[PDB]
């Protein structure tokens, strides 16, 4: 009755009843942030002065019948309800031993860290001039990929069920295992929100991608050193998006062959189910950026990143504009090609599978390029796609043979993709025809020769292969897409953003159980699934 | 919307070419980059330029130094001249009442001469100081009449003590309505003081090793990782080379003094409380020792704000004759107070000064152990930045290798490089002196001289550097050099560096 | 021999041991009311070109030095041409396609979604209700209540834009009455709304936040802008940009790097120039957007500077002192002052009105840092060897005042031409470059906002080492917080591992001293050590004990992220775990939580400022979920709480156990309050 | 707001509202609330006409 009595004697004063009558529940969050703000009176000094004082602790009245007034030496720990800090140690010494050792089910996310440290075999410290690789990684172990809203909607259901909103397996599991062994509803809610909510942020790392490597980043990486560390046992969500990637790739590959690829893609997306949750909801609420995933998101009207995809590499515009100025060109083997000649000056940053680069390109002329990858063939592929996009007449004249490349649906590819798929297999003509120049090997920059051999004073015309990686700047942009009936996405300005013709760079294992139930997909899961 | 009294301010905010801001916004909407930049450049005078003046080893001229009266010492307490009074007593600490430890310091000394005062303040009532000291001794011996020991001695509101704390009623708070006119109703830049020889000796003594340990550095868990091994090998060698240093005694002394004074400025908000200058350490034989450097009498401590100042009187023991360097003790009054058993039996003096401190001044000095961490980082940077070019980092060659010597001194007109421990203690004492001799002149000098140092380094790397207005940089440097002995000593140091840098 | 620390620079290069030059760890003792007059007179010094216009609504004379006479002397001048700034904006937008429109859309989303909460999250502000500096939330509540006492009640919809509409309509009312009650007229109210302290007013904060959000959305998409990022990110933006310059092919390149800084940079930025560049950024945008974003520059164009407390005079003979406020500077004779005070007062007498001076061409420090960085990135973008149309070309990184430039030219003769062009174009846009605090060298060694580059990196930017001392909130919370701060400073503000070890050491010492809990292993005894030693004697596995309960320390670098309870959990005794982790203890309650970690038995503790807090606490007492998630519901507080009370009474009377007459009285009180809310 | 509407509605109502906003040159980047209201009206009409 104390609360309704407080409402009664509070609704009496006019200025305290006007606030309670006018302000609605929706705005309560904005009415709690009205504070006096007298707090920062050197809180360290205040805490020291309060600990020097006798009986600074505040407790309830139930201590009188639970702990004694005098300890075993006659020391007082009461007042009249203040408490001496010695009483806390007394309660920890011989107090109510209880069976709540059940604790490690709400605090599972910390015992996970403890276990990763238990079997965290170590390694040597190979000191080097560490260069920060700007990645975007998640920092949460085992969270089942749930956003803040859909996770708090589960928290409210499992801890405050009598006041849930007006709206799932975890909702049963957690409600079951901590059913009656609740500790503190706010504490349990905060801990489950730390355990279940995803969070991806933009961090500089030097080799750590998974959640296990970022949680211990202060150990592995430092100022100018690196520590080889392996915790042992990965987490749930670094391979949850992988199955969605594989599903989107297969869906796009199967839609491109169909009569109407767009409607096929839409139906397959709305009918496919990934780990119990329908695909389109994940697409609407998932921050994973992949080519086929962007095709799927664009097919239903959701925003994607301005970045356009060429040769499996995603490009980002840094500076400079361009004009279309269509143009005809004859190849090195007497073949007429109508082409969209990128005119003007442009700066790009291209992110790839295992190699990235910074490009500065003028009208049909490559000015500068800085590439860094992991495999030799990978940096070769990066350099090939970059030379193809460079639009120089050097590689146009280096075209050897007639260009007839068709899609899996027997479709004439664009001349850009024609040149790309031509040079992608055998490119040794373009290297020996491009040109060599001298470099200085400054700031850790080496050159490459036509035989794919590093060199200190010789490189290709305008090229540099960087040591210690290229800085990968992944800026977030969201603009509306213009999907068409053939699964090609274009910007509002009229620039072809992405297309299916470059999606397949690998098969797919589907680390989580995947289900397609539309019509056209019942042939990937063997002929045995067709009948069922 | 933008209605009147607001649109009226909008129309008065535009450049002097429009009347309504709508015309301005329509003009901005349709804009033509026709090359106005080049026209405005062709119109501008050619005197506006950043003319690079080259920087060769002939252009650096040594920093000018002020000339005038010798610089005095304004440190809150005596650094090298203070004298310890040991009790080697394990009462084991902290809740231990510091008043009775100080009186049992006094119980261990005999030979209290009648106070015959030597060096006066040259401006002010000198006998009040020795009267206040006699009052201290009297109030100390007058506890056996109280029948209950007080844990804190509240000094009487005596005339000498009211004067030494400046509490004698000052100009009274009035309003300008009744003091509209008086014949003398006036309302001051400092004087230029030159560098003296004692600050260098103070620093030299601050780098020396002592008999005790002065640190209780707590434990850290097991080391089961290579970087943990490296961090431990750095921190423990640093702790071993730094613990017994005199600068560590300075850190702990300042911490204890400021802690006691700030703690008394809360409960003794109304009366003059006697605050002992007590430190604690551990002798070489592993026995805890309690030292007493002197006493401090606090004034009224109604410290509502953080900048509010409380006046105090510091009476510190010493064995240095002020008659040796009288220019050093400008703000000090000296009382030859006894002779002590040493058997030379040298005279024991009491340096008494009136000063004032604030809450922020006290707290910057309770956290003086930061001077340790700073030193470590400025060491650790050199272990990493200077050794980043290596596969298996150079960490055990930085220590453990006495062949590597670093320039730290110049006695015989020549560079005298020392070992690693001298470097560690030098950086520690430098940080400590920066903490207690902290002055905005030091901050400005660091800020302005860092640029000159970086350009000197760029010339030494043969990177053909150049400045714009070197005279402006020198003016900025000379502007923050007036009277601080620490700043002037740093300036002489930078002059020596420029002299021994092929310039 | 004499000891000299700086001589160590003879063997070690400067950038390897530059942290020795930084003398202070934190903030030293600093030290006005006259210092304001100096800055006011200096600001009007770089702008004295007869552009005086007397204000109509404030009556204060105003200097309008924009697009005025060109500078003839190398001294700093605040005369910036408008068309130059607009052309810089246009060329920036040409180099980066449509960045302004994306930033403007993001800012429109911000201004649509922003509540009034973002207005309380700030430091000291200036309350005109009490004419004094007050905390953000208290000044906000003062302004809210003084508006609600008058006919201004639009902020109760929750939108910050509605509060801005209230601010707009307030200046249209003839008189504003302040209850504590006395009246204020419109003129003095305008003076108080457009006056700053040594600290912005309460009205301007919303517009300045919106302008800053726009500048933030602009700076996020610029490689040359280094303000929004911090720490290791900045590192990249150095090592990247240098590689855009030094790694040129066919070495016909001469790349020189200048470390720069703009002296008196703050006092030359004219808010009318900010208005112009915003108007160009908000090009072809909806009219209401421009009308909202352009308010802050207009308020800064017509703004007053508060002088402060005043001066104090001492009689050497009569021994009496008297203070004089700033308002009395008008009706006073000039005999009582020394020569410097008179020289400062003479040049400011016709400017001051109602105890505040007039400052039209001014701009205060830390107001438009990001928009100023946009202005600087403009001139940095003007050197892409396409807008210079010459052989020299430059690029760099810009901050508020500290900027780092790298300029390449084909020969040693052309570098100075490029530097002079850059400096003159800076003078054209109001950026006076400091010839004193700046230097040039060859590319590979420079400074940028305390980040030093010498073929490598050092991050002495925010190396104000963390508070080694206890945070002073709780037993376990303080330890978790200290070790988490140490772990954060080992990745964000790079410090060495040994420094971190010693920092944890000092923190654990201060934590054992603060809570009188050293360990049960040492002979030292506080008030608490008897109980701790009894614990240590009865405990078998000593390592399992927490440091808060007199246990040993096993925290190191590898386990700075693990809470203390979970780390020692395996090593604890069953008895000790049951006696520690027991949730049914009389010590804790769910209050003031939170990046904090586990909690255990050692987890203990206008009219009236708490007008709001009482209501909020009662509402939380009715709905516990409101302590975790922002509540959703259209009903008023009273009706929702009454319905909750009635339902809870019914359920704990019907199925639960409660007195019948108590239930009757509870529902009688509920109906009484339901009838009370009818008036 | 603009992104949220694309979640709580199917792509067909989004496409119809986008076509309908192209009637009077209504740019959806500014009139986000109009876009939301039109999507709401369309979904209400659809759930109103179904199943009868």
């Amino acid at each position: 009755m104390e609360r309704i009595k407080e409402l009664r004697n509070l609704m009496s004063q006019s200025r305290t009843r006007e606030i309670l009558t006018k302000t609605t529940v929706d705005h309560m969050a904005i009415i709690k942030k009205y504070t006096s703000g007298r707090q920062e009176k050197n809180p360290s000094l205040r805490m020291k002065w309060m600990m020097a004082m006798k009986y600074p602790i505040t407790a309830d009245k139930r201590i009188t019948e639970m702990v004694p007034e005098r300890n075993e030496q006659g020391q007082t720990l009461w007042s009249k309800v203040m408490v001496s800090p010695l009483a806390v140690t007394w309660w920890n010494r011989n107090g109510p031993m209880t069976s709540t050792v059940h604790y490690p089910k709400v605090y599972k996310t910390y015992f996970e860290k403890v276990e990763r440290l238990k079997h965290g075999t170590f390694g040597p410290v190979h000191f080097r001039n560490q260069v920060k690789i700007r990645r975007r990684v998640d920092i949460n172990p085992g969270h089942a990929d749930l956003s803040a809203k859909e996770a708090q909607d589960v928290i409210m259901e499992v801890v405050f069920p009598n006041e849930v909103g007006a709206r799932l397996t975890i909702t049963k599991e957690k409600k079951e295992e901590l059913q009656d062994c609740k500790i503190s509803p706010l504490m349990v809610a905060y801990m489950l929100e730390r355990e279940l909510v995803r969070k991806t942020r933009f961090l500089p790392v030097a080799g750590g991608t998974s959640s296990v490597y970022i949680e211990v980043l202060h150990l592995t990486q430092g100022t100018c050193w690196e520590q080889m560390y392996t915790p042992g046992g990965e987490v749930r969500n670094d391979d949850v998006d992988q199955s969605l990637i594989i599903a989107a790739r297969n869906i796009v590959r199967r839609a491109a062959v169909s009569a109407d690829p767009l409607a096929s893609l839409l139906e397959m997306c709305h009918s496919t189910q990934i780990g119990g949750t329908r695909m389109v909801d994940i697409l609407r609420q998932n921050p994973t950026e992949e080519q086929a995933v962007d095709i799927c998101k664009a097919a239903m009207g959701l925003r994607i990143s301005s970045s356009f995809s060429f040769g499996g590499f995603t490009f980002k515009r840094t500076s400079g504009s361009s004009i279309k100025r269509e143009e005809e060109l004859l190849t090195g083997n007497l073949q007429t090609l109508k082409i969209r000649v990128h005119d003007g000056y442009e700066e790009f940053t291209m992110v790839g599978k295992r190699a990235t680069a910074i490009l500065r390109k003028a009208t049909r002329r490559l000015v500068q390029l800085i590439v860094s990858g992991r495999d030799e063939q990978s940096v070769a592929e990066a350099i090939i796609v970059a030379m193809v996009f460079s639009q120089e007449d050097c590689m146009i004249k280096a075209v050897r043979g007639d260009l007839n490349f068709v899609n899996r649906a027997n479709q004439r590819l664009n001349p850009m993709h024609q040149l790309l798929r031509h040079f992608q297999k055998d490119a040794k003509v373009l290297f020996q025809n491009w040109g060599i120049e001298h470099i200085d090997n400054v700031m850790g920059m080496i050159g490459v020769l036509p035989d794919m051999t590093p060199s200190t004073e010789m490189s290709m015309r305008g090229i540099r292969v960087s040591k210690m990686g290229v800085d990968e700047y992944s800026s977030t942009e969201r603009v509306v897409v213009s999907i068409d009936r053939f699964l090609r996405v274009r910007d509002q300005r009229g620039n072809v953003l992405l297309s299916p013709e470059e999606v397949s760079e690998t098969q797919g294992t589907e680390k989580l159980t995947i289900t397609y139930s539309s019509s056209m997909m019942w042939e990937i899961n063997g002929p045995e699934s067709v009948l069922v | 919307e933008i209605t009147g009294t607001m649109r009226r301010l909008a129309d008065q905010s535009l450049p002097p070419n429009f009347s309504c801001l709508e015309n301005f916004r329509a003009y901005v909407d349709g804009f033509e980059p026709n090359g106005y930049i080049e026209g405005k450049l062709s119109q501008m005078s050619k005197e506006v330029n950043a003319k690079i003046e080259p920087f060769l080893k002939t252009t650096p001229r040594p920093i000018r130094l002020p000339d005038g009266p010798p610089c005095f010492q304004r440190s809150k307490f005596l650094l090298m001249d203070a004298l310890k009074l040991s009790i080697e007593d394990p009462s084991h600490e902290g809740e231990g009442i510091p008043l009775y430890d100080a009186i049992k310091c006094m119980r261990t000394f005999f030979g209290w001469k009648e106070p015959y005062i030597v060096k006066p303040h040259e401006k002010g009532i000198n006998p009040n100081y020795l009267l206040s000291w006699k009052q201290v001794l009297a109030e100390l011996q007058d506890i056996e009449n109280e029948e209950k020991i007080p844990r804190t001695k509240n000094m009487k509101k005596t005339s000498q003590l009211k004067w030494a704390l400046g509490e004698n009623m000052a100009p009274e708070k009035v309003d300008f309505d009744n003091c509209r006119d008086v014949s003398d109703l006036k309302q001051d830049e400092p004087e230029l003081r030159s560098l003296s020889s004692w600050i260098q000796n103070e620093f030299n003594k601050a780098c020396e090793l002592t008999d005790s340990t002065w640190i209780e550095l707590d434990e850290i868990g097991e080391d089961v990782a290579p970087i943990e091994y490296i961090a431990s090998m750095r921190r423990n060698y640093f702790t071993a080379e730094v613990s017994h240093c005199r600068a560590t005694e300075y850190i702990m002394k300042g911490v204890y003094i400021n802690t006691a004074l700030l703690n008394a400025s809360c409960a003794a908000m109304d009366d003059f409380q006697l605050i002992p200058m007590i430190s604690k350490c551990r002798t070489k034989e592993g026995r805890r020792k309690t030292n007493l450097y002197g006493f401090i009498i606090k004034g009224r401590s109604h410290l509502r704000n953080d900048t509010d100042v409380v006046n105090f009187v510091s009476m510190e023991f010493s064995l240095t004759d002020p008659r040796l360097e009288p220019h050093k003790w400008e703000k000090y009054c000296v009382l030859e107070i006894g002779d002590m058993l040493l058997q030379m039996s040298r005279p024991m003096f009491l340096y008494v000064r009136t000063n004032g401190t604030s809450k922020i001044k006290m707290k910057w000095g309770m956290e003086m152990r930061r001077c340790l961490l700073q030193s470590l980082q400025q060491i650790e940077s050199m272990i990493e930045a200077e050794s980043s070019v290596k596969e298996k980092d150079m960490t055990k060659e930085f220590f453990e290798n006495k062949s590597e010597t670093w320039p730290i001194g110049e006695s015989p007109k020549g560079v005298e490089d020392g070992s690693i421990g001298k470097v560690c203690r030098t950086l520690l004492a430098k940080s400590v002196f920066n903490s207690l001799y902290a002055s905005p002149q030091l901050e400005g000098f660091s800020a302005e001289s860092r640029k000159l140092l970086l350009v000197v380094q760029a010339l030494r790397d043969n990177l053909e550097p150049g400045t714009f207005d070197l005279e402006g940089l020198y003016e900025a440097i000379e502007e923050c050099l007036i009277n601080d002995p620490w700043v002037l000593l740093n300036a002489s140091w930078f002059n020596s560096f420029l002299t021994h840098a092929l310039r | 021999m004499d000891v000299n620390p700086t001589l160590l620079f003879l063997k070690v290069p400067a950038q390897n041991a530059i942290s020795t030059t930084f003398p202070y760890t934190g903030d030293p003792p600093y030290s006005g009311t006259g210092y304001t007059m100096d800055t006011v007179n200096r600001t009007h010094q770089y702008s004295e070109k007869g552009k005086w216009t007397t204000n109509t609504e404030t009556g204060a004379p105003q200097l309008n030095p924009i697009d005025g006479p060109l500078p003839e002397d190398n001294e700093p001048s605040g005369y910036a041409q408008t068309d130059c700034v607009l052309e810089a904006m246009a060329f920036l937008e040409e180099s980066h396609p449509g960045i302004f429109e994306n930033s403007c859309l993001e800012t429109m989303e911000v201004v649509q979604q922003t509540r009034v909460d973002r207005l309380t999250q700030g430091r000291q502000t200036y309350d005109w209700t009490l004419n004094r500096n007050q905390p953000a939330a208290t000044a906000l509540a003062n302004t809210i209540e003084v508006f609600r006492s008058n006919g201004l009640t639009a902020n109760e919809s929750g939108r910050l834009i509605d509060f801005l509409k209230d601010v707009m309509e307030s200046m249209d009312k003839e008189e504003m009455e302040i209850t504590t009650k006395q009246r204020v007229n419109k003129r003095s109210y305008l003076i108080r709304a457009l006056t700053l302290n040594t600290t912005p007013g309460m009205q301007i904060r919303g517009f300045v936040y919106f302008v800053e959000t726009l500048a933030r959305s602009i700076c996020e998409k610029l490689e040359q802008s280094g303000l929004p990022v911090g720490g290791n990110e900045k590192k990249a933006k150095l090592a990247n940009v240098v590689r855009k310059m030094m790694t040129n092919s066919q070495d016909t390149e001469l790349s020189f790097t200048i470390t720069g800084d703009n002296t008196k940079w703050n006092e030359n930025q004219n808010p009318r120039m900010f208005l112009a560049m915003i108007t160009y950024i908000t090009k072809n945008q909806p009219e209401w957007f421009r009308n909202v974003l352009s308010i802050a520059p207009i308020m800064f164009s017509n703004k007053m500077a508060r002088l402060g407390k005043g001066y104090m005079f001492e009689s050497k003979s009569m021994k009496l002192r008297t203070q004089i406020p700033a308002e009395m500077l008008a009706s006073i004779d000039l005999k009582y002052f020394n020569e410097s005070t008179r020289k400062k007062i003479e040049k400011i007498r016709p400017l001051l009105i109602d105890g505040t001076a007039s400052l039209s061409p001014g701009m205060m420090m830390g107001m438009f840092n990001m928009l100023s960085t946009v202005l600087g990135v403009s001139i940095l973008n003007l050197g892409q060897k396409r807008y210079t149309k010459t052989t020299y070309w430059w690029d760099g990184l810009q901050s508020s005042d500290d900027f780092a430039l790298i300029v390449n030219a084909p020969n040693h003769e052309g570098i100075q031409a490029g530097v002079d062009r850059f400096y003159r174009t800076c003078k054209l846009v109001g950026i006076n470059m400091s010839k004193k605090k700046s230097y040039i060298n060859r590319t590979g060694t420079f400074e940028f906002t305390s980040f030093f580059y010498r073929y490598g990196f050092v991050a002495n930017f925010s190396m104000e080492l963390p508070s080694f001392g206890v945070s002073g909130i709780n037993e376990s919370a303080d330890m978790s917080i200290g070790v988490t701060v140490i772990k954060n400073n080992m990745i964000n503000n790079d410090l060495g591992p040994a420094t971190a070890q010693m920092a944890l050491q000092l923190f654990i010492k201060d934590y054992r001293y603060t809570y009188r809990c050293h360990r049960g292993d040492t002979q030292i005894q506080t008030r608490r050590s008897f109980e701790l030693k009894k614990l240590w004697e009865q405990t078998r596995s000593k390592a399992g004990l927490l440091v808060s309960d007199g246990g040993p320390n096993l925290y190191n670098i590898r386990n700075l992220h693990i809470p203390e309870v979970c780390l020692k959990w395996e090593l604890m005794d069953e008895d000790y775990q049951g006696r520690l982790c027991n949730p049914l203890n009389p010590f804790v309650s769910h209050k003031e939580i939170e990046m904090e970690y586990d909690a255990v038995a050692t987890t203990h503790s206008l009219e009236d400022e708490q007008m709001y807090q009482k209501c909020c606490n009662l509402f939380e007492k009715f709905f516990p979920s409101s302590s975790y998630r922002r509540p959703v519901g259209i009903s008023s507080m009273v009706e929702a709480m009454v319905s909750r009370a009635r339902i809870d009474a019914r359920i704990d009377f019907e199925s639960g156990r409660i007195k019948k007459e108590e239930f009757a009285e509870i529902m009688k009180i509920c109906s009484t309050i339901e009838e009370l809310r009818r008036q | 707001m603009e992104d949220f509407v694309r979640q709580c509605f199917n792509p067909m109502i989004v496409e119809l509202a986008e076509k309908a906003m192209k009637e009077y040159g209504e740019d959806l980047k500014i009139e986000t609330n109009k876009f939301a209201a039109i999507c709401t009206h369309l979904e209400v009409c659809f759930m109103y006409s179904d199943f009868h």
